[PDB]
């Protein structure tokens, strides 16, 4: 939202910057929001109705980061790297200092028990063939 | 905003423990000799 709040106040210096405007060079303006917003008003629609959780997000963000519009398609980009940045936080968290910071969560690992690999909510772009090897040296740092 | 958040906390307090043993090793010894406690 910060694009949409500097095309926001890049209007305040011309409704009284330049004396006159007419609601069509404002609506042109904004037109180019006009398409940004309701590519995301569905996202957060989807979350509200289907209760998406944990890193069960990642897939949603990152699916409708495959629809093709450039512009949608770098604003849920943004968004991606943000919780990619948590995850990875917790996944730093985890492997060095077999700490399951995964409070009231899921971080898709749910003695072996509180140190199994959930599938259920993990990323369908992150595979198995590699969870197996991060669950795996979790447990080895959980026994040392 | 920090990149080992609860992981090293305790690492920075964690030369303490190191001078406890310290003084621990050096606990031993009252009892070794100035008690001479095992000869007893």
């Amino acid at each position: 939202l910060q694009p949409y709040r500097q095309a926001l106040l890049d209007l305040e210096q011309e409704f009284l910057g330049d004396p006159h405007l007419s609601i069509s060079h404002v609506n042109y303006f904004l037109d180019q929001f006009q398409l940004l917003f309701p590519s995301v008003m569905v996202v957060v629609e989807q979350i509200k109705s289907q209760k998406i959780h944990g890193c069960q997000i990642l897939e949603t963000v990152y699916k409708h980061s495959c629809g093709g519009l450039p512009p949608v398609r770098s604003a849920l980009e943004k968004i991606l790297a943000v919780c990619h940045g948590v995850m990875y936080k917790q996944l730093s968290a985890w492997m060095l200092h077999g700490l399951l910071l995964d409070q009231h969560e899921e971080f898709f690992i749910k003695s072996l028990k509180q140190f199994s690999l959930r599938v259920e909510i993990l990323p369908s772009y992150i595979p198995v063939r590699v969870a197996e090897k991060i669950l795996f040296v979790g447990e080895s740092v959980q026994m040392f | 905003l920090l990149t080992l958040p609860v992981l090293m906390k305790r690492s920075i307090t964690a030369p303490l423990a190191a001078h406890i043993s310290l003084v621990n090793k050096a606990a031993v010894d009252y009892f070794f000799v100035e008690l001479h406690l095992e000869a007893h």
